[PDB]
Formats: C-alpha cells, sequence, structure tokens
C-alpha cells in the first residue's frame, strides 16, 4: 500500500475498490501493485 | 483612469425598446425629470462638477432639465449617478391659475388639480 | 389517471396549504349585515370607552379620553383653547372598531384635545473636544389633554 | 380589564411552563424554539430588563435526531485549564456519555452571551426519556409543535396506502427476487 | 367562517367593508371559556406566605448560613446564588429613596 | 416596507410624500374656525 | 459626547425593540413579522409600528382582527398571482385611489 | 370603597336579581406546585360564565373573581364610558 | 417470480406476480419514473416508491429489470442509502448468518446522510467565518429535485 | 470569496435603471 495521489491499474488482475472513504487499487496476483489514494 | 466616449450605439435604440418603456420614437417628449441616486463621493472630479451644474446636489429631489443634445451630453457624464425619467402633463401645461395647485407624482405626470380627496 | 398526474410524494405538491376564499357575491352580502350590526350598535350608543389613533405633527398617538400628550414643538394655539385633532387613521371600542384607508371620514370620528401648557424642554446636551465646546439645546413643547372621542352612525 | 393593580401585574409577567417533544428532532431545530421561550421573545411585553423568560421543558432527548454525518464529523471541544487538558469528543461520543448534553449546548450557544443567560438555563430543563417528575407534570400549561415532519418508515404505512400508490413498474415472471 | 383567524380562542373576527370600499368595520366579540373546559377547585385542604414557608422549611443548623440558605433560596426561584447576596454601601447609597411612579 | 408596491398604485414611496396623510390640516378650532397653514 | 450620541441610537434601539414585540404578537396568531406589516399597508393601513406595539399589549382583539386582515390579504394575493389572466381582484385587495 | 369578604356581598346580589349561587372552577392554571404560581378562577352560574379573575393562589383568584364580578354588577368596569365633562350642566 | 427448492432434488417453480397499475398518466415515457411524472419530485423519504426498486434484504435491483435509465437508477440507489440509513426500511435488514447477532449497540437517529457513517473522519479543525469546514447533508444528485424554497437548499451546514 | 445574493441582485437593479437612462437619452 502506497498512498498516491493519482491510482493507476497496472495489469489486468487489478482491480479497484471504494473502502473507509477511499479508493483502492488491489490485485491478488501481484501485491505490490496496491495503492491507495 | 480618464475620461471616456461612450460608443453611438448605446444611445441608439431597438424596436423592442420602444415596446418596453412605452416611448415613441416621434413626437419625444420635451423636459427630463432627473433625480441624483448615487453619491458623488469617490466619483472622479469632473462628475462631481457636472452634477452641481445640473443642480442635483441635494439626491431624491428631483430637477426639471430641458432635452436638448447640450444638456443631454452632460446627463450622460453622469447617467450612473441619476435617474431620467419623461415629464408627462396629463391634464396640459399649468396656466397662471393653475400655478399654485401643480403636483409632481411619482409615476413622472404633472398634475394640475390637486384635491387630496377621493377619487370617487 | 388524468394527464399530468403525480403520485403523492414528499415533493410533489407544496408545503403550504392552498385555500379556499369565500365566493364574492355572498360575501358582499354578508360585509353588508356586519356593517349593519355595528352601525345599530353605535346608533344605540352600546359602548364603553373608545381609543382612537390619532395623526398629529409628524407621530401617531393611541390616544384616549382624560389622557395626556406632548408635543415637541410651539402649536400658536393659547393655553386652555379647545381644539378638534381631524385625522383619525383607528377608533375602537370593546367590540369593533373603524379602520380608514388611511383616515375615516369627518362624520365618522369626531376627537378634540384642549391646550393645557405650553412649556420648553430640559437642557439637553450636544457634543461633537474640550469641556466648553458643547451646546444646550431646549426647544418648545405644548402639552394637549385628550377630552372627547364621539363616533356617529353614518356607516 | 377590571382586575385590581396587584393581580393585573401578576397575570402579565407569570412565567408559563412548556414541553417539547425530542423524538427525531435535530437538536438546532429545538434549540431555535427553546431559546425564544427562554428569553421571553415570544411575550409582546418583552424587554431586556423585565426578566420575563418562560421555563421550558425537553423530553426524549436521547432520540434526536443529526441531518447528514454531523454525528461523526461535529467534535465538541473542551479543556480543563492545565497543561495536556485539550479534549475533543464527536458528537456520537458525548451523546453516549452525556444524553443531554448536546441539546443543551445547542441552546447555550444561541441564548444571549451576557450574564442574563445562565439565569435562563435554570428555567431549562431536559429528560432524556419521557420520564417526568410528578410535580413537573403539574406545572406544564401548552404542548409545543415539533419543528420537523417525522417521515414515516414502511412498516407504518397502512395497507389502504400502499394500495394506493400505483405500482409504476411490474417484475417479470421470469426473476428470482 | 370567513375570517381567517379560527374564533376559538380569543374573539370571533368579523370583517366588512362599507358600501364605497372606503372604511374596514370589524366586529370582535370575546369568546367565554366553554364550562366543559375547565376544572373543579380542590375545596378539601392558603396565603402565599404559607407556600412559601413550608418551601423553605429550616432544617439544617437551625437558621441557615449564607451559602446553605443561598442555594436553596436559588433551587425554589430557578436563579443563581449571585442574585442573592448582598453589596456594599457606595450602591446601597446610590439607589433613589422615592423613584418616579407612572399610574 | 411596502415602498415597491406603494409606487405602483402612483403613490409615493414613503407615506410621507405627497397624500392626505400629510398635506392634509392636521387640526382646526373647536369652533370650526380654520387653523393657521403649517410652515411645512 | 456619550449622551450627544445616544440620543441617536436610542431612536433605532426602540425601533429595534417595537418590532421584537411585534414579531411576538402576530406569532401568536400564526403570522410571520414581515407578512404582517406588508399586507396590512396593501390595505391602505398607515398605522406605525410604534402604535401596533400598542394595540398588540393593550388592544388584544383589535389586533387580532388587524392579523386576520393581514392574512385575508395575503390569501388574495396568491389567489390573484396564481391564477393568470384577468381574475376580478379581490375584495380586500381594492384600492382607493386620491386626487 | 372597602370591602371585605366580597363573595358574600356577592351572593347577596345574584340573590336579590333571583340568579343560581356562581360556581367557582379553575379556568387556566399554571406552575401550581412552585413558588410562582398562575390561577384563573371562573365563577359560573348555570354553566355560564359571570367573571374570571387571576391570582397567586386559588383562594386569591377567588376572591378577584368575585370583585371582577361586582364591577360589573355596578357598571364600574374599567371600559366603562367616560365620566362626561362636555355637558354644560 | 421463480423460487428454487431443494428436496436431493431440486426444482423452480414460477408464481404469477402483481402487474403494474394499468393507464400510467403520461404513456410515452420511456422510463418507469418518467412514464408518472416523477421526475424530480422524489426524495429518500419516499418509501413507498423506492421500495419496489429493493430486494427482500434491502439490496437495489439491477437496471435491466426495473428498466430505469441511468440518471434516475443512481438517483434510485443513493435514496435508497438515505433511506436505509435513516431507518426507514426496518423489514429489509441484512441476511446475517444464524451464528451472528446485531451489533448490540443503541442506534443514533439520522437522516439525508451522505456517506456510511463508518468511514467519516471527525472535524477537528473547523475553520473560521471564510474558512469554515462544511458539513455535507444530503445527496448532489438531487440537486435538480423541485425547490419550494426562497433559495436554493444548503447542501452544506 | 463569493459575492453574496443580496450584492448581485442589487447591482441589477442599478443597471436596469441605468438601462432605461440610455433609453430616455437617445430622443
Ligand atoms: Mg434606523
Ligand atoms: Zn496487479
Amino acid at each position: 500500500f502506497k498512498t498516491k495521489g493519482v491510482i493507476k491499474k497496472r495489469c489486468k488482475d487489478c482491480y479497484k475498490v471504494k473502502r473507509r472513504g477511499r479508493w483502492f487499487i488491489l490485485c491478488k496476483t501481484n501485491p505490490k501493485h496496491k495503492q491507495r489514494q | 483612469f480618464t475620461k471616456s466616449r461612450i460608443p453611438d450605439k448605446v444611445f441608439q435604440p431597438k424596436p423592442e425598446d420602444h415596446e418596453k418603456y412605452g416611448g415613441d420614437p416621434q413626437n419625444p417628449h420635451k423636459l427630463h425629470i432627473v433625480t441624483r441616486i448615487r453619491s458623488t463621493k469617490r466619483r472622479p472630479y469632473w462628475e462631481k462638477d457636472t452634477i452641481k451644474m445640473l443642480g442635483l446636489q441635494k439626491a431624491h429631489s428631483p430637477q426639471i432639465h430641458k432635452n436638448i443634445p447640450s444638456v443631454n451630453a452632460k446627463l450622460k457624464v453622469v447617467k450612473h449617478l441619476i435617474r431620467i425619467q419623461p415629464l408627462k402633463l396629463p391634464q396640459g401645461l399649468p396656466t397662471e391659475e393653475t400655478m399654485s395647485s401643480t403636483c409632481l407624482k411619482s409615476t413622472g405626470e404633472l398634475v394640475v388639480q390637486w384635491h387630496l380627496k377621493p377619487v370617487e | 389517471y388524468p394527464q399530468g398526474y403525480v403520485p403523492k410524494t414528499s415533493l410533489s405538491s407544496p408545503p403550504w396549504q392552498e385555500v379556499v376564499l369565500p365566493d364574492p357575491v355572498e360575501e358582499t352580502r354578508h360585509h353588508a349585515e356586519v356593517v349593519k350590526r355595528v352601525n345599530e350598535l353605535i346608533a344605540t350608543g352600546q359602548y364603553g370607552r373608545l381609543f382612537a389613533v390619532v395623526h398629529f405633527a409628524s407621530h401617531q398617538w393611541k390616544v384616549t379620553a382624560e389622557d395626556l400628550i406632548l408635543i415637541e414643538n410651539e402649536l400658536d394655539i393659547k393655553c386652555g383653547e379647545r381644539i378638534r385633532l381631524e385625522k383619525v387613521l383607528l377608533v375602537g371600542a370593546d367590540n369593533f372598531t373603524l379602520l380608514g384607508k388611511p383616515l375615516l371620514r369627518k362624520e365618522l370620528v369626531r376627537v378634540e384635545a384642549t391646550v393645557i401648557e405650553k412649556t420648553e424642554s430640559w437642557p439637553k446636551i450636544n457634543m461633537k473636544k474640550n469641556f466648553r465646546k458643547k451646546k444646550i439645546i431646549v426647544n418648545p413643547q405644548t402639552i394637549l389633554r385628550i377630552n372627547t372621542i364621539e363616533i356617529a352612525p353614518r356607516l | 380589564s377590571s382586575f385590581s393593580r396587584a393581580p393585573q401585574q401578576w397575570a402579565t409577567f407569570a412565567r408559563m411552563w412548556y414541553l417539547l417533544d425530542g423524538k427525531m428532532q435535530p437538536p438546532g431545530k429545538l434549540a431555535v424554539i427553546a431559546s425564544n421561550k427562554l428569553q421571553g421573545l415570544n411575550k409582546p411585553v418583552y424587554h431586556q430588563l423585565s426578566d420575563c423568560g418562560d421555563h421550558v421543558v425537553i423530553i426524549n432527548t436521547r432520540h434526536i435526531a443529526f441531518s447528514g454525518n454531523k454525528w461523526e464529523q461535529k467534535v465538541y471541544s473542551s479543556h480543563t485549564g492545565y497543561p495536556g487538558g485539550f479534549r475533543q469528543v464527536t458528537a456520537a461520543q458525548l451523546h453516549r456519555k452525556d444524553p443531554v448534553a448536546i441539546v443543551k449546548l445547542a441552546i447555550y450557544g444561541m441564548l444571549p452571551k451576557n450574564l442574563h443567560r445562565r439565569t435562563m438555563m435554570q428555567r431549562l430543563h431536559l429528560f432524556p426519556d419521557e420520564d417526568i417528575p410528578e410535580d413537573i407534570l403539574k406545572n406544564l400549561v401548552e404542548e409545543l409543535p415539533q419543528p420537523r415532519r417525522v417521515p414515516k418508515r414502511l412498516d407504518e404505512y397502512t395497507q389502504e396506502e400502499i394500495e394506493a400508490f400505483p405500482r409504476v413498474w411490474t417484475p417479470p415472471d421470469d426473476f428470482r427476487m | 367562517t370567513y375570517s381567517s383567524l379560527p374564533d376559538d380562542y380569543n374573539c370571533q373576527v368579523d370583517l366588512a367593508l362599507t358600501a364605497d370600499g372606503r372604511t374596514i368595520v370589524c366586529y370582535h366579540p370575546s369568546v367565554d371559556i366553554p364550562y366543559e373546559h375547565t376544572k373543579p377547585i380542590p375545596q378539601p385542604d392558603e396565603t402565599h406566605e404559607q407556600i412559601l414557608k413550608a418551601k423553605l422549611e429550616v432544617r439544617k443548623s437551625k437558621q441557615l448560613e449564607q451559602g446553605p440558605m443561598i442555594e436553596q433560596l436559588s433551587k425554589v426561584f430557578y436563579t443563581t446564588k449571585h442574585r442573592w447576596y448582598p453589596h456594599g454601601q457606595y450602591h446601597n447609597r446610590r439607589k433613589k429613596l422615592n423613584p418616579p411612579r407612572d399610574r | 416596507a411596502g415602498g415597491q408596491w406603494r409606487l405602483q398604485q402612483g403613490l409615493a414611496a414613503n407615506p410621507s410624500g405627497y397624500g392626505p396623510l400629510t398635506e392634509l390640516p392636521d387640526w382646526s378650532f373647536a369652533d370650526g374656525r380654520p387653523a393657521p397653514p403649517m410652515k411645512g | 459626547v456619550k449622551c450627544t450620541k445616544a440620543r441617536r441610537l436610542k431612536k433605532r434601539n426602540l425601533r429595534t425593540l417595537w418590532i421584537n414585540r411585534i414579531t411576538a404578537a402576530s406569532q401568536e396568531h400564526g403570522l410571520k413579522y414581515p407578512a404582517f406589516i406588508v399586507n396590512l399597508i396593501k390595505c391602505q393601513v398607515e398605522l406605525n409600528r410604534k402604535v401596533l406595539v400598542d394595540l398588540a399589549i393593550y388592544e388584544p382583539k383589535t389586533f387580532k382582527s388587524l392579523a386576520a386582515l393581514a392574512k385575508r390579504r395575503q390569501q388574495e394575493g396568491f389567489a390573484a398571482a396564481l391564477g393568470d389572466g384577468k381574475e376580478p381582484e379581490g375584495i380586500f385587495s381594492r384600492v382607493v385611489q386620491y386626487h | 370603597w372597602t370591602v371585605v369578604n366580597p363573595m358574600g356581598l356577592l351572593v347577596e346580589e345574584l340573590k336579590k336579581r333571583n340568579i343560581s349561587a356562581p360556581e367557582s372552577r379553575l379556568t387556566r392554571q399554571s406552575g401550581s406546585t412552585t413558588a410562582l404560581p398562575l390561577y384563573f378562577v371562573g365563577l359560573y352560574c348555570d354553566r355560564k360564565l359571570i367573571a374570571e379573575g387571576p391570582g397567586e393562589t386559588v383562594l386569591v383568584a377567588e376572591e378577584e373573581a368575585a370583585r371582577v364580578a361586582l364591577r360589573k354588577l355596578y357598571g364600574f368596569t374599567e371600559n366603562r364610558r367616560p365620566w362626561d365633562y362636555s355637558k354644560p350642566k | 417470480l421463480r423460487e428454487v427448492v431443494k428436496i436431493t432434488v431440486i426444482e423452480g417453480r414460477i408464481t404469477e406476480t402483481p402487474k403494474a397499475t394499468p393507464d400510467p398518466p403520461n404513456p410515452s415515457g420511456q422510463c418507469p419514473i418518467c412514464r408518472w411524472n416523477l421526475k424530480h419530485k422524489y426524495t429518500y423519504e419516499d418509501v413507498l416508491l423506492l421500495s419496489q426498486f429493493i430486494r427482500p434484504y434491502g439490496g437495489m435491483l439491477p437496471r435491466r429489470v426495473t428498466g430505469l435509465c441511468r440518471e434516475e437508477h443512481r438517483k434510485i440507489e443513493e435514496c435508497v442509502k438515505m433511506a436505509h440509513r435513516a431507518g426507514l426500511l426496518p423489514n429489509h435488514r441484512p441476511q446475517l448468518p444464524e451464528g451472528c447477532l446485531p451489533k448490540d449497540k443503541p442506534k443514533l437517529n439520522r437522516y439525508l446522510t451522505r456517506w456510511a457513517p463508518k468511514s467519516v473522519k471527525p472535524i477537528y479543525k473547523k475553520g473560521h467565518r471564510w474558512n469554515k469546514v462544511g458539513m455535507a447533508v444530503g445527496s448532489p444528485l438531487l440537486k435538480d429535485n423541485v425547490c419550494y424554497s426562497r433559495r436554493p437548499l444548503k447542501m452544506m451546514h | 470569496r463569493t459575492v453574496s445574493f443580496q450584492a448581485k441582485e442589487s447591482m441589477i437593479r442599478r443597471l436596469e435603471v441605468e438601462a432605461e437612462n440610455h433609453y430616455w437619452l437617445s430622443m
């Protein structure tokens, strides 16, 4: 989880969610792909 | 900051304008009713002078002026500080007998018989 | 369901409740009936003390018989002279009132007063500094006693 | 009329007991009503020097309602006066600790910021639930309309009312539902 | 039922215009309280003095001290304690002996 | 209040302008003798 | 200096007091202060705020009639504006002209 | 004019007028259990209100209701027509 | 409406469902809301309308089945959240597993709740007069509703 | 910093009065 200003998907498996007031890209295959706004 | 010259187009009315304000482009009215409704403080000195020349030192007190170009030229200088209304004479100009019985209405009408009685 | 029909919802109708005013024809008859009832009360004198709202100088006074009124100016009337106040905006009794638009007729209401005293105010201080840059203002005054309020059945 | 000088004066300047119900009512619309009564501003004989205020009794203050997310966003801050003595507690947390606090603070802010405000608060009586002392009941003179219209829940809607409202659309039979 | 205000509390409002239309006539007779809207007096058992004494019972330490006496007085009349404490002699001597009186 | 409405009815915006209320004499003697005209 | 300046603030403070007392009296009958004052004017009643307060405190029955009168004129205004076109003017909305 | 027990006097007056004895009842009430209570008591004759009085105690409100009734009987109300000095007599 | 029943043998039985009230006031309306002239006249308080698009456990029905346009779907969906958070749908509660129970806390009364209460941070620094941090009330999706007030509704409190 | 509703309405009124001044000065 890196807190970045812009959230961008990095692979096909990456998906987006809106949890606890923020946007997350969560990837099960590659956990490196996780970003928080 | 300097005096400005307004383009002539501003004072050329449109057909709908005649409809809205109810003034005929022919048979133009003769006399203006001018009242100052804003202050000359914080205004440039030339505006201050024209107000004194036109007699509008007191606000909300109407003054009668000629609808002639020379008078109009000064009025255009202080267009923003005054309200111009066309004087109307429903019962005609006052005569010697009716000089003491006149009253100027808010509508712009100078009535020559002022009775202070119900219309009935 | 007719054209332009909306099922009842929070925003369907205005919050205010529309009212149905009485039909003009019947109300005019009722107005005449009410006026007659009050007029007979005046004619038979079925009322007690009266109070009137009278415009004097530049002020309005709620006035009644035996009342005292102070005017902040000279009036040109000698002391002890009876006067009639001629601008009445409202006259009231225990059970009825009459309202002018904006003034009542001369016949309906007659209010009479007397000039009791002509005096001057106490010294009022005007100071716009120093202790001597001061102006004292005394202005003429008159006191009026209110003697009678009378009405007649001319409604 | 026809009253003696003493009873007439007593009747005019008597103080009245009122009842508000705070069930599902926003605290700040209750404060507007309560603050007006407390100052005596509902009386034509009102004067700032006349001590003409009235008693206001509010019940069900536990069941007030906040619009939006004010329960979590509105914060009450206090200081004991000692280093490290600053506390900021949200509206929800303050409500749990003290059921009556939020309404009392809302009314307090509305009153004039003068010495008389503290006297007015003595006239205010807040009970978290409908329970009232026996004596307080006897004093009450008049109830007051609630400021907010309480929307009805689905269960409250009558069977006839549901029928009256039209079925805008119909589910297809080929649906699990 | 032409009047727009309910007639059930203060008086019956009747408004009429005169024929000419220059006067508004108001007939406002009073409404008396109906008998069904009253309560009986509790005849079985009283001056405001007697009520006060029972309220302000002297129980603790016989004649109470300032703090106790004032605190109880404040609760009875729904005030703060400050109202009840006295003032010095600069203030006491300033007060008018004969203030005016309008009726 | 009411200034704009008064203007539409042809009256003065301020009730103290031209009208019966101000211009009409405020009093007359009990005998009926007219009073001296007001300075205003 | 204070005495001179308070002379002019006195007149504005009493008008604030009168308005507060009028709002108190009108709300008893269900009218907000702006509606009461405006619609009384539209009936050509020129009672001022100082006199209105005296009516509210000492003449409750007469003040109640004024509230009904102001409410009736307000009710007429809604119908007149709500119904577009030529509809007969309300009974109490008739204006007495002067000349 | 000084009078003690105005109720007793009121009873005598109504008896002379062949009117039934008044019944006292509590019309309006505020803060009864407090030290500043307001009571309105109305005297009802034949279920018809003749007078109403304000008071701090029910007993006090009663004595005033009687006073507020004798005045109306003797025409000493506060809104009675003012005395006439206009008379030239 | 077809329901699956199990016995193993499992079968789905179709049952008749009530049909729409005939004669819509405004025929030719594409979406259901517009057919009845309800475009800008429903709010979260209108449970009778909203409940028609809600699953028995409080979920929203799919857009395809209801037929609502995207603009009204978003509006209907948002009001339901606000209706749920305001405690106006007591019979459409979630299907908690048999091994679970409600949180058991007392419930604070709410209305016009834009966001889920769980994830809103407190405003510790509120700000001064022309710096105030505003507390959102209502949903922006409903700005276009008919307004009966002198000026537009105060969204930020 | 936004501009109040009082401020924007009152100016438009003054503009309308000045707009009429333009017309009456053209004849
Ligand atoms: Mg002022
Ligand atoms: Zn990835």
